[PDB]
């Protein structure tokens, strides 16, 4: 079976701004979209689950977990609940000027251990093969790049797949996130038209993915650079301590503190 | 197979058939793989595209999965080429079903069936139910030839006896729509109650029968509102076998006893226990019944004690292949009825008749060494009307 | 070495 | 007694179930039949004391069946367990209770023991009873005041009929006692015997000498064992134990002096104290105690010797603390039974490793010797490695058209020469003999038909032994087949199910058969039994082939012949055609030759 995991980024920021300036594209319509994806994914088969987690600028919350209009009970209440929370979400929140960049790490650490939690629960007699959607929709913050990586590393040894879909923007983080973990990147610039680029690139499942024409990976710039600048780098000078790469040879590394000798 | 009974269907039933509640639903689940997310993406076209992209839209490896699919979703019809969208009902029923628009039950389910099992073999005890039986003798598993003495059971009979619970009830189920179609009964109606249950007179004559097979149980003195069983939607063995023939069954339910006595020779018979011999008397019987050596192996096989199951195989080879030995020996002399040819002239004659039964299928069986061959008597009719001819 | 013969490692009915 | 609309008797309304049916792993069904769980966890105890009240019928894999008899419970008697301390236990073994009649059966039997018991003393046979009613009320009958020669009450009764009386006691519901207290025994000196530290008594071994020696005083009973499990030494090991002049009794010449080498090799006792009464040569029979005979010697009743005749008589003068009998399937037989009665000993051991026969006269063992004390399990000696796996199989021949056309015209029983010898056979035995050598494999080819032997032999060019053969020309080709690597391969006729002691051989194939013989098949099924030095259970080493044509009568015999062995466990896997035939060569491949072969059976006459 599949569990798969829709990572929205849903930034109130962002969105709002997009809501402003009255733009056809709407953070409803993309909650719509998710919502179909998601309906599309459990219609599969029966066996295949999924979830859905809210980003926000303070906490990332899930989303998920008769036949009034002659409807599948079960997507019945995956619409209502859905549609609930992420109002109730986005109607309720404190403001912190401080603190305004969406939060994406904190999310997929939720997620892992969501997944985690499901595969020692789940029977093993049948195999789960997990997936995230992360959908982002704002800018990656500078200061999340080390718990971004960690989650990362966690998701390559666990065996789930970072299916990135960023639009809008280009996070470099994300693409290099997704590469790590053999995840699908998709940066659809048709956002009105998003959800058949879900129902092609994204939704097939890794079983099928490799047997299937998918768009080219797209090139990865593994960048270097010295913490003096943040700028390109091709040589670095790390210590045994640090593990930092610097801008050149100095007697110590301020990071460190160690008496380094000369030689 | 489900996916067998909607392919022999045609366009005019199969479009009606696609019911807006459930069957777009029923008949997704069966595309095995990839058709699935081919209906996905253009379940949201009003615009059809070529074929090529379809032809080219799956790599090179793996391609016959592609074919395969869009020749299985071919015969359903779900699209068309138009010149490859889908059909206009499917694609609105298949988006109003895409955001649009128990313990006590498994145990009825199982004794019901279990008295049916009962009632189709000859137990003195059992259900009584005219419109059962008449349907059981109509499915072609029973004959009686004579209303007042109780109906006998046919070589296919016993055959369905040893399938499994899944395969017996799925069969008897198609026999049953097959059947329904005879008797009048409208296949569709009855048909989508099916796929609604997975998820008018005619209906609740249907739910009777559906509630006599114990699938159902409507559980407030045959209200609107209906609980299906586990078996509507759609366990440990306990036989052990030794290497001298003899099995130890731990079987209470009178059922297991005899279907074991069906093809073995019943010795002793404990309160949680039963000793039987398979004998050469007990298997032949069986064979002449109608069994083959088949049933009774995967019969034994899956009503396996957990004992056995560490050894592989569960099943000691001896037994086995005793069992196929003593089936064999019973069809060692192979009968076909035919007709045989003598004092052919010229052999130029003979190979030309010889070609054209071939042609016609008609020849079973030639020796151009002896200068004949033999021919069924429905075919006998063709070459003497060929031979007249000259 | 020293493997068992075919005719009894497995059954040579045909079945 | 109920008969369900089966064949299976009903038990319903018969016996309760316990509440704790699963935690109980035993069956009793009222005829007495057992059928006990090889997977509990208390098998080896639910064994042991199953195997001690009861005695196997059929022993396969996953549940073995047992059967308990009137002589079975007296067995358990003299080895101490008492009718509670035997039905107590049945009862908390039991997962579906005892029936009342085997509760009445089991009491009844045991009540039924130790009344009368038979002691001889200075040559005389006394009937004592310390309770003197059984005696009163026994002397009902005329046969027992025509048989006595003309508390603790005994009278003396006479030499020959000894065994029309035990077989009358038998039925009269008073089994006699042979208890042989050689502990306190001090008319008959105790034997300069000993068992040397060199012999090794294997486990399973010892619990049937403990079963024999179930107290101080031994029991005379049967022990069935394997040939190769090592009887002869078990033998030996009884007759140490005893300490008292010993009579052991072979059938033939090859037996008195495998056991005279036995009790050499096993036994301290000095060479001069053995001698071998036989015709052929002898020791000084009455110089020394312990003796090795033959039943047709001692049952001899044509002219003696006078040799022989003196020393006859002083064996019938003498008093013998142990007689052994190996083979004792043979003891019925008139003349060896006559042996039973002709000499005196106070148990009579009996040693044997196919215990079946046709006539229904092997239930006269349990009062000729005794009941059967201990029945080695084949399947648990094989896993344990004592005795070779087997791979049982039975090659399945089709006969020619020719030979099944005179077989089946001809309703007079050249059948027995004919399906013997059919074409399909010969290239069968010949590919599986040529695939065999390739494999370094041991070869004892068997054929109860010397004519077809003979012609077999000849054909392979191979050493054909039988009947008349020359024991010169017998033991060098027996000494070539152990020694000389050219030759893997001995065709042995009936002579070699006998008694031999022939050298471990990898495959045993049998071209023909005598007949529906049980005893036939397991002698020369136990002559591959031989543990190697370090073979594996599951490496199947040993392989046993039993020909057969289809369609034959030879299928029936077969059938009827494998019911011992299937009993014991071993599955015959059917073999109808064989890989490899039709590339490899072999005689017989066209139809003259067969042609010629049909003609010389035709004029065999
Ligand atoms: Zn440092």
């Amino acid at each position: 079976l599949n569990l798969l995991v829709i990572v929205v980024d849903a930034n109130p920021i962002w969105w709002g701004k997009q809501a402003l300036k009255e733009s056809q594209f709407t953070l409803s319509k993309c909650i719509d979209a998710v919502m179909v994806l998601g309906n599309s994914h459990l219609f599969m088969n029966r066996s295949n689950k999924l979830a859905v987690i809210a980003s926000h600028i303070q906490e990332s919350r899930f989303l998920y977990p008769g036949s009034k209009d002659g409807k599948y009970e079960l997507l019945t209440s995956a619409n209502e609940v859905i549609v609930e929370e992420i109002k109730d979400l986005m109607t309720k929140s404190d403001i912190k000027g401080q603190h305004t960049e969406t939060l994406l790490a904190g999310s997929l650490a939720k997620a892992l251990c969501y997944i985690h939690r499901m595969n020692k629960e789940v029977k093993d007699n049948q195999e789960m093969k997990s997936r995230i959607l992360v959908i982002k929709a704002a800018e990656d913050s500078a200061l999340q790049y080390m718990n971004f990586m960690n989650v990362i590393f966690a998701a390559q040894k666990q065996n789930i797949l970072i299916d990135a879909c960023v639009l809008d923007s280009d996070s470099g983080l994300l693409q290099q996130a997704c590469d790590i973990t053999g995840g699908l990147y998709l940066k659809v610039p048709q956002m009105p038209s998003l959800l058949q680029y879900l129902l092609w690139v994204f939704l097939p499942d890794q079983d099928q993915r490799s047997q299937l024409i998918l768009p080219p990976p797209v090139h990865v710039d593994y960048r270097a650079a010295c913490f003096c600048h943040r700028n390109l780098i091709e040589i670095g000078y790390v210590c045994s301590v640090c593990l930092s790469i610097f801008c050149n040879f100095s007697p110590i590394c301020t990071t460190c503190e160690t008496a380094f000798k000369i030689s | 197979n489900l996916q067998e009974f909607l392919g022999g269907l045609s366009p005019g039933v199969l479009d009606r058939l696609y019911g807006h509640p459930a069957t777009c639903l029923a008949v997704f689940r069966e595309l095995p793989s990839l058709a699935k997310n081919w209906v996905m993406r253009m379940l949201f076209l009003e615009q059809p595209l070529p074929q090529a992209a379809v032809a080219l839209w799956v790599k090179k490896e793996f391609s016959k999965a592609q074919e395969e699919s869009t020749g299985l979703l071919s015969g359903l019809r779900i699209w068309h080429t138009q010149l490859l969208i889908l059909n206009p009902i499917f694609r609105q029923n298949l988006r109003i079903a895409l955001l649009g628009g128990v313990p006590s039950l498994d145990k009825y389910a199982e004794e019901r069936w279990e008295v049916v099992l009962h009632f189709m073999v000859g137990s003195p005890s059992a259900a009584v139910s005219q419109d059962l039986a008449q349907l059981l003798s109509q499915a072609g598993l029973m004959k009686s030839t004579e209303p007042g003495e109780p109906p006998c059971i046919t070589s296919a009979g016993f055959q369905f006896l040893l399938l499994d619970t899944p395969a017996q009830l799925w069969y008897f189920m198609l026999q049953y729509l097959q059947t329904a179609q005879s008797r009048g009964m409208d296949l569709v109606e009855i048909l989508s109650f099916l796929f609604q249950l997975s998820f008018s007179d005619s209906l609740l004559n249907f739910l009777q029968h559906l509630r006599e097979f114990g699938l159902v149980f409507q559980r407030k003195r045959k209200s609107r509102r209906y609980y299906p069983t586990r078996l509507a939607i759609n366990q440990p063995g306990f036989i052990v076998v030794e290497t001298n023939y003899r099995l130890y069954a731990y079987t209470e339910s009178e059922l297991q006893i005899a279907l074991i006595a069906l093809f073995s020779e019943m010795l002793y018979r404990f309160p949680n226990m039963v000793v039987a011999q398979v004998t050469r008397e007990s298997v032949q019987q069986a064979i002449a019944s109608g069994i083959t050596a088949q049933q009774i192996i995967h019969f034994l096989r899956t009503r396996a004690h957990p004992v056995m199951l560490k050894q592989t195989p569960v099943l000691p080879p001896t037994i086995t292949d005793q069992i196929r030995l003593w089936e064999l020996e019973r069809d060692r002399l192979r009968f076909t009825e035919g007709v045989l040819y003598n004092q052919f002239l010229s052999q130029v004659d003979f190979e030309l008749l010889l070609a054209h039964a071939r042609e016609l299928g008609v020849l079973v069986f030639e020796n151009s060494a002896k200068r004949l061959m033999v021919v069924t008597p429905a075919g006998h009719s063709d070459v003497k009307r060929f031979w007249k001819r000259q | 070495a020293k493997e068992r013969p075919i005719w009894l490692r497995e059954s040579t009915v045909q079945g | 007694t109920k008969v369900d609309e089966y064949g299976a008797k009903d038990y319903r309304l018969q016996m309760p179930l316990k509440d704790d049916h699963t935690s109980r792993p035993l069956w009793v069904a009222p005829d007495g039949h057992i059928f006990l769980e090889a997977f509990s966890p208390v098998y080896k105890y639910a064994q042991d004391f199953l195997v001690a009240i009861a005695e196997p019928v059929c022993r396969p894999t996953h549940v073995h069946e047992y059967k308990l008899t009137a002589y079975s419970l007296y067995a358990a008697v003299s080895v101490g367990l008492q009718t509670s301390d035997i039905t107590e236990y049945l009862r908390k073994l039991s997962k579906t209770g005892v029936p009342d009649g085997i509760m009445q059966f089991i009491k009844l039997c045991t009540v039924s023991y130790g009344k009368v018991k038979l002691v001889l003393k200075h040559n005389r046979y006394f009937v004592e009873s310390c309770h003197p009613d059984v005696i009163q009320h026994l002397l009902q009958d005329p046969v027992i005041r025509e048989c006595r020669l003309r508390q603790t009450v005994s009278f003396e009764v006479k030499q020959e009929m000894i065994e029309e009386l035990q077989k009358r006691c038998i039925h009269l519901e008073y089994p006699l006692l042979a208890e042989y207290d050689f502990r306190n025994d001090s008319v008959n000196p105790d034997i300069n015997i000993d068992l040397k530290p060199t012999a090794v008594l294997r486990p399973y071994q010892e619990k049937s000498l403990r079963k024999m020696f179930g107290n101080g005083r031994a029991r005379s009973g049967v022990i069935v064992l394997p040939c190769g499990a090592g009887k002869s030494l078990v033998g030996v090991t009884a007759a140490c134990t005893v300490r008292k002049r010993c009579l052991v009794l072979g059938n033939s010449a090859v037996s008195v002096e495998q056991w005279k080498a036995q009790f050499k090799m096993w036994s301290t006792i000095d060479d001069s104290q053995i001698c071998r009464f036989t015709s052929d040569a002898k020791d000084k029979p009455i110089g020394c105690s312990v003796a090795i005979s033959t039943y047709s010697m001692l049952g001899h009743t044509t002219k003696r010797s006078w040799e022989a005749e003196r020393v006859m008589e002083w064996l019938k003068t003498q008093e013998w603390g142990l007689m052994i009998l190996d083979e004792v399937h043979t003891i019925p037989a008139k003349m060896f039974r006559r042996v039973l009665t002709i000499v005196q000993a106070h148990c009579k051991l009996g040693l044997t490793a196919t215990l079946v026969r046709e006539d229904d006269k092997i239930v006269d063992l349990n009062f000729l010797i005794g009941p059967k004390l201990y029945e080695a399990n084949w399947m648990e000696l094989q896993n344990n490695g004592y005795i070779a796996k087997v791979q049982c199989a039975e090659v399945w021949c089709p006969m020619s058209p020719e030979f099944y056309r005179e077989y089946v015209a001809i309703k007079t029983k050249k059948r027995i020469l004919l399906y013997t010898m059919n074409p399909n056979k010969f290239r069968a035995c010949q590919f599986l003999i040529k695939f065999h050598e390739r494999r370094n494999d041991k070869i004892i080819v068997f054929a109860d038909n010397v004519f077809a032997l003979k012609e077999y032999a000849i054909r392979l060019n191979k050493p054909y032994i039988y009947g008349p053969t020359s024991q010169g020309e017998r033991m060098q080709i027996l000494q070539n087949f152990k020694h000389n690597p050219k030759i893997n391969t001995i065709f042995i006729s009936k002579v070699g199910d006998t008694s031999f002691d022939l050298p471990e051989a990898n495959v045993l194939i049998q071209i023909s058969s005598h007949g529906g013989s049980r005893r036939q098949e397991a002698q020369r099924l136990g002559r591959v039994l031989r543990a190697k030095k370090g073979m594996v259970a599951e490496e199947y080493n040993a392989f046993f082939y039993s020909l057969v044509s289809q369609d034959t009568q030879e299928m029936a015999y077969s059938t009827k012949r494998q019911r011992f062995l299937v009993d014991q466990g071993y599955s015959f896997k059917v073999i109808t055609k064989l890989a490899g035939m039709e590339e490899e060569d072999l005689a017989f491949s066209t139809k003259e030759e067969q042609q010629q072969l049909l003609q010389k059976v035709l004029a065999a006459t």
